[PDB]
């Protein structure tokens, strides 16, 4: 018997089984409703310091593989699930879940009532928690640790996940037939986009490349001056974990761009930053948006998009500066999902766009880029 | 799981192919594949209690039969898949013959090994931890009973003892991201229960028929729905119990509370335990609920309408003849033969032509 | 591996039990169990090249026959085990029926898998790295050949091409802790060769007859020994090739150099290759070496004594009849029928009683 | 394809497959002829800094188990074998050999011509070497390390395997039936024996207790003074790695005791020390003795013993002090194996004793400890 334990700030306990590394894990507890895509979720920087509970019971059915990695590493602090399948069964699998978790040193637990956990987070909002896996997991220790956890509110996580040096990215989307393509060459891409790495996902980058963009990935703190120096065709503000607010660095920089005529496009954290720099205010969500079936309305078009959400904070619509037009809202909860500057080539989206490869956001960005080079 | 009726079709090719031959279907919900599958099995109304064996372990011919059943599927395949594991066949083995994904096979295989332990340890080895692990894998009391060599009630007793009972989760469309005001539930072995039964009213429970089959059609479902609409309108809290995905009775709108469950004693008793209803109708879902009538009554269930015993009075050919007699009515000449020559003799009495009922 | 003769025994219970029924035995030496085992298989003189199949993949009854053979061992169980794996039985399944330790069964299973890859890739999939791996698992040229659908010779050529040959280790009682002056060797596919043939003398190779069987006894072994002792005395460097553990022939004293190996074209050629003997006597070991005569010669082996063709002259019922004819001697009336009706006729000619030789 | 490689000082290469930890290992390369007892060999301190090659092709047939560790840990530098079995198949097995190797982090290679290795070591003598298990093992690098290796000649290994602080040992020998017996009670043991942990094997200890010996396990350095300070019934000097010569610290000590009337018993390393302390000289063997089929004669009784041997150095018979009687000799090479002080209650044995439930030796010992208390 390989025991594991998960304990919530509030004292709630969940007894189960260890499936990952031995040890303990602490962080903010969230639930994600995605029925598929666990790997991508685990490896999404957007989950740093978070303990991920998946609502879908069998997690690990298709094992894992490199192509499904959203970053160079597992960002989830822990994984909490109802059942770990006996086998991974899929032509793409290269290593079962459990072995993967272990290789990445992730503390994971299985066999607990995820539904009860979900309903609790839903009802009472997120909570910090600690999972302990090993011989005789100490529930008090667990509880201590959970209670001691500082918490994501006011925590700058982007500086934690961002890259240390800047670098190129010219690799596009994966395909069934040929997997991940070779990285394109620079003369093979018309556009040059500077993308701020606030804990960016591989798939977004891949998308942009799909659209003609050579990317220069820059650290989160990178100055505006430093960047402008690069004569960027467009500026992209990635997705990323934690609170946007304490990102003094970014906001500053962004404001600069906003003086300029350079197209600016933001996703998730970027979107929050853009909003902050535009004078808007951000809030931290009861439990957030973590799933892949979230309905969002494009108000302009009056169409609904089924989206992927991975956020715990959000831009308050009520404090929206008037140079900020609302472009999209959540059909689940009425929260802000899109915005555009009425006075600048800058817009952003709360959810996480994906490749087909209708790409209206992306295409817009590209559109703005062109107009900009047309000038 | 589809429901077949090949037994009623003499000369019919009974192998499964692109042209449907099933007459109905049963559905089940569980927190895990294993649990879900086994619950469906016991709710199939074919006499199964899970993976009950089709061929004997000593039949030197088994492997052959098994192979065949796997390679060219019939209505019985799922049971032969387990017997294959029991017989020594490998998951790859089984796969190559069936093309059924290993993901599913490994799970069936695991249930089998578990049944083996059960078998090995007997009831005595059925401690609370193990038993809970079994229940969580969807094992029926009945199936366990069989493996341990005891009556079904014995297993159930043991659970009572250990306070080992299921919880009820709700269907919500959203993995619990939003709350529900609807009471569309399924049982499982977990921590938190969402049944939250009302103490408020007088409840009426209606038992459906499970999957449809020939002679056990929509006609019964119709009746079951009607009982609910009527009694609800009249102000009762109506509870429906059924597991046929095709019917109106399994429509959440049809009743106050819906338990999408196997229409078995075990499952029905659990709900009753918690609902503590005022009455239970067993007369409208066909043979399925009918057959449960005595055990339910005996187990304390407030069965309403025509009593189990009265139903048995009518159903039982002997008990019955006696009524007919009693009332001095006209029944056709009958006899209960055991041996051939016996029947030839009695036949003579009765008079041809004859109706020979097993 | 024991050697049986049940075919000579009509009516005889052929299951193995506590009472011995074998007539001889063969021994093999390998650097690994698989190597060792497969070598023994190909030296058993029963027409096996390794785990040759006993039942067809497509036989519907194959699982059953396989089960019986497994549960109640016969001389052929070793083959049925491979067959079991082919058919999809699991290692645990085979274990249950045979009680053979899994450490062994797993190795057979691996062998079977590799076989299957061969079958799959064909002669073309036989790259140097893979061939080498197979040869180290004890795979015989002949066996791979059937799997790949080619002539054993093709495989042989293939290895030539790849400079893929075995090395020779020596027996020494002490795991190489001390040096040996004796030349008691066995083949393996490894790095270092310990053969160190002499360039010195004239070498004479004597081929033994493998395990003893009825009609192929010690009498031939007696001869083989004599050949050695004799020539050795005469001053030739004698080299014995045999793998029967019971005999004087396999005693390191009996000869200058002993190669404890399977008496097969394959194994012999490898020795010849490095020994380059003056001659090779194939007439003293009975049937085994005899049947290799042609092929050895054809491969350039220096066969001394009565020629392989000559032998062929006398063995060949027709070749012979002609010479008997030639010599003007007395042979019994004979005929070569194909058809029954054809026989009864010829029969009348020849005249009963009759000796019918298949 | 998990490559590995072994290279000898001499440049000899051995290509194979990785079956242990990833990485490199270096030390003296030795060969062991034991067809059984691999776990026991791996966990024997006598192997520190030594890379172990096993003559017996299939290593790992019975997996592993704690009852089979001769010490707290695996001391062997690396493991070299011909074949790692597909499964372990024994009722006592708790963990396959490969998994065992990893957890203990041992670099190890399977599938090489261990015979080839053996003969070379036998012919030319022991050799330092390097194993490199990884993605693309570097031959030159491995050679580079191999050559660089300092070597065991003149190396004190005892001080590296000894214990920090002293301790009590009251555990007896294993039985099939009971297994590892509970640890006797101090008051349950007649005698008190002090044992210098020169990297001592568990079983030997077990064999003493078996004999009624309470035990005090001390560190290598340990002063005679401090020792004598515990009024020990007899002193025992354990087996251990490296060269005995450089262990000034004990020769000294020993010599103390050697003026005393306390009985002193030495095994392997401790048999060497005794020797030194008594004036004899020690040499380093061409290839040493490693395996379990070694014939040794009890000259006194003219009988032969089949022993277990784990040594690289010996005691030179030619340089013996009169007060040193030769009690045993190797029937394999006529080397020294046992000695007894003419003038003192001291004697030692080169080979390694084992329980049936050496008995002679062991019994003698006690019979000495006895005659000593009788006084
Ligand atoms: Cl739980
Ligand atoms: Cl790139
Ligand atoms: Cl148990
Ligand atoms: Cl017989
Ligand atoms: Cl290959
Ligand atoms: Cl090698
Ligand atoms: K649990
Ligand atoms: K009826």
């Amino acid at each position: 018997i390989k025991s594991a334990l998960l304990v919530l700030e509030d004292g709630t306990q969940f007894h189960g089984r260890a499936i990952g590394a031995t040890g303990s894990a602490v962080g903010e507890v969230v639930f994600n409703t995605s029925m598929t895509g666990y790997q991508e979720i685990l490896t999404d920087p957007s989950y740093s310091r978070q303990i991920v509970t998946l609502t879908y019971p069998h997690i690990g059915n298709v094992g894992t593989n490199d192509a499904d990695e959203e970053s160079s590493q597992v960002h989830a602090q822990g994984l909490v699930i109802r059942d770990l399948p006996l086998i991974a069964s899929n032509f793409r699998n290269t290593e079962d879940l459990s072995s993967y978790l272990k290789r990445h040193n992730i503390v994971a637990i299985a066999d607990i009532d995820t539904r009860k956990l979900t309903r609790l987070l839903r009802e009472k909002g997120a909570q910090n928690g600690c999972i302990i896996a090993g011989d005789n997991p100490d529930a008090a220790l667990a509880l201590e640790k959970a209670r001691a956890f500082p918490g994501l509110n006011g925590m700058d996580l982007a500086k934690e996940v961002t890259t240390a040096e800047a670098y190129s990215w010219t690799q596009g989307s994966w395909t069934l037939t040929g997997g991940l393509p070779q990285a394109k060459k620079e003369d093979e891409l018309p556009f040059h986009v500077v993308a701020y790495d606030f804990g960016a996902k591989r798939n977004i980058l891949r998308m942009l490349v799909d659209r003609g963009c050579r990317l220069t990935i820059v650290p989160a703190q990178t100055s505006a001056e430093d960047v402008l120096k690069m004569n960027p065709d467009g500026i992209f503000l990635s997705n990323g974990p934690g609170d946007p607010a304490p990102c003094d660095y970014a906001i500053t920089a962004i404001q600069k761009f906003l003086e300029t005529d350079i197209p600016v496009f933001g996703i998730c954290l970027g979107h929050q930053l853009l909003a902050l720099a535009s004078g808007a205010k951000t809030v931290k969500m009861k439990f957030g948006h973590h799933g892949g079936n979230h309905p969002v309305k494009d108000v302009e078009k009056n169409v609904v998009m089924i989206t992927a959400q991975n956020h715990g904070f959000a831009v308050d619509e009520a404090t929206l500066p008037a140079n900020l037009r609302v472009t999209h809202k959540s059909l689940f909860d009425g929260t802000l999902q899109g915005i555009h500057r009425t006075d600048k080539p800058a817009f952003s989206f709360q959810g996480h766009p994906e490749a087909s490869p209708a790409a209206p956001l992306f295409d817009h960005f590209i559109e703005l880029i062109e107009q900009y080079r047309k000038t | 799981i589809p429901r077949f009726n090949f037994e009623k079709f003499a000369g019919a090719n009974d192998r499964l192919t692109t042209q449907m031959k099933s007459v109905g279907e049963v559905m089940a919900i569980g927190r895990t594949q294993q649990e879900s599958l086994q619950k469906a099995l016991r709710g199939l109304e074919v006499g199964a209690t899970g993976f009950d064996p089709k061929v004997s372990l000593d039949d030197p011919e088994a492997l052959t039969k098994i192979r065949r059943e796997l390679k060219d599927a019939g209505a019985d395949r799922i049971w032969y898949i387990a017997d294959a594991f029991r017989a020594g066949l490998s998951v790859d083995g089984v796969f190559n013959l069936t093309n059924i994904d290993r993901w599913f096979l490994v799970q069936i295989e695991e249930l089998v090994r578990l049944e083996e332990k059960v078998a090995e340890v007997g009831i005595t080895g059925l401690n609370a931890d193990f038993l809970r692990q079994l229940k969580r894998k969807g094992f029926a009391d009945a199936r366990l009973a069989k493996l341990a060599g005891v009556r079904e009630a014995e297993i159930r007793k043991l659970r009572d003892q250990y306070d080992l009972h299921p919880v009820y989760k709700r269907v919500d469309t959203c993995a619990a991201e939003f709350a529900t005001d609807t009471a569309y539930m399924y049982s499982t072995y977990e921590e938190e229960c969402e049944a939250n039964p009302s103490t408020d009213r007088e409840k009426i429970m209606v038992l459906g028929g499970g999957p449809n089959r020939i002679g056990q059609g929509i006609e019964f479902d119709y009746c079951c729905v009607h009982a609910s609409l009527a009694l609800r309108e009249d102000g009762y809290e109506t509870i429906m119990v059924n597991c046929n995905p095709e019917t109106v009775s399994t429509d959440y709108d049809t009743s106050d509370r819906l338990y999408f469950e196997p229409v078995t004693l075990e499952d029905v008793l659990e709900i009753v335990r918690i609902e503590k209803p005022k009455g239970v109708i067993v007369q409208y879902g066909g043979q399925t609920p009918l057959k449960l009538a005595r055990a339910l009554e005996a187990a304390g269930v407030p069965v309403i309408g025509t009593s189990p015993d009265a139903i048995d009075r009518a159903e039982d050919r002997e008990r019955f003849q006696h009524a007919v007699e009693r009332l001095k009515l006209k029944q056709p000449a009958n006899a209960t033969v055991t041996a051939i020559e016996m029947a030839v003799e009695k036949a003579k009495e009765i008079g041809y032509p004859l109706v020979v009922r097993p």
